[PDB]
């Protein structure tokens, strides 16, 4: 993995950004199978176990900065990318802020200028998962979710972890969690979503990016 | 409710600028 132009990858670049606005303005979410590469994807994996396996992932949290865990059962890391063996993951989010940058003025009336770090994740089996909820249902900024899975030959119907989506249709979207799809979606009240228990240790990146003018409201 | 189940993110002052 060249973590740092091809001609057909850039082309390529331009035809996936056109996509993610269609799929985000008609349907409110859209999937990217294969977004880095199997030996990129490899790279970024070693490295979220190595973080894991070095103790340095506390409970995920709830809006008020609290756990339950019968509510939300991950473990989490937040990631800036320059951290020491954090580089596979840097180059992550940068292959998404190139795409969500190529999408800039195309989704809703949205200005993305920021992001959130990105939160590492492990739901570590035991059927835990995170119950239905909306990402940003109070006006924090957040506009799109992404999250990143790193699961490799996953197996839901033996090893649950599916995201059920769903989109504000009558109808789920289930997403198994596999292994370098890339999967974005409106923030708001509009997507409903939640992690199904899941049975094997599940890992998965998630960047939230904001949108400045509701941002602004949180500033403190 | 949705109001409390909504996952935590950081202050502003944590926020990667683009
Ligand atoms: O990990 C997933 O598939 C989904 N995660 C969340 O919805 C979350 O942490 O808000
Ligand atoms: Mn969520």
């Amino acid at each position: 993995c060249d973590k740092t132009e091809k001609t057909w990858q850039l082309q390529k670049n331009e035809r996936l950004s056109n996509m993610v606005v269609n799929q985000l303005n008609t349907n409110g979410f859209c999937i990217i199978n294969n977004f880095l590469g199997s030996s990129c994807s490899t790279e970024v994996l070693q490295q979220v176990l190595n973080l894991y396996q070095s103790g340095v992932f506390s409970n995920g949290q709830l809006a008020r900065n609290v756990s339950v865990n019968r509510i939300r059962g991950d473990k989490i890391a937040w990631i800036g990318g320059d951290e020491r063996g954090c580089e596979a993951i840097k180059y992550l989010s940068s292959c998404v802020d190139s795409l969500i940058s190529r999408c800039n003025g195309r989704l809703g009336n949205y200005m993305i200028t920021g992001r959130t770090k990105c939160m590492v994740a492990c739901y570590p089996g035991s059927g835990l998962g995170y119950i239905r909820h909306i990402d940003n249902p109070n006006r924090d900024g957040r506009c799109v979710t992404v999250l990143y899975y790193l699961n490799p030959n996953w197996n839901s119907q033996d090893c649950g972890g599916q995201l059920w989506l769903y989109p504000n249709e009558n109808k789920v979207v289930k997403i198994d969690p596999i292994f370098d799809r890339l999967l974005l979606f409106w923030s708001d009240r509009r997507n409903p979503h939640e992690v199904k228990p899941a049975y094997a240790m599940r890992y998965a990146i998630t960047l939230w990016y904001f949108d400045e003018k509701e941002r602004a409201l949180s500033s403190q | 409710d949705y109001d409390d189940l909504a996952p935590f993110v950081p202050p502003p002052s944590f926020d990667n600028r683009l």
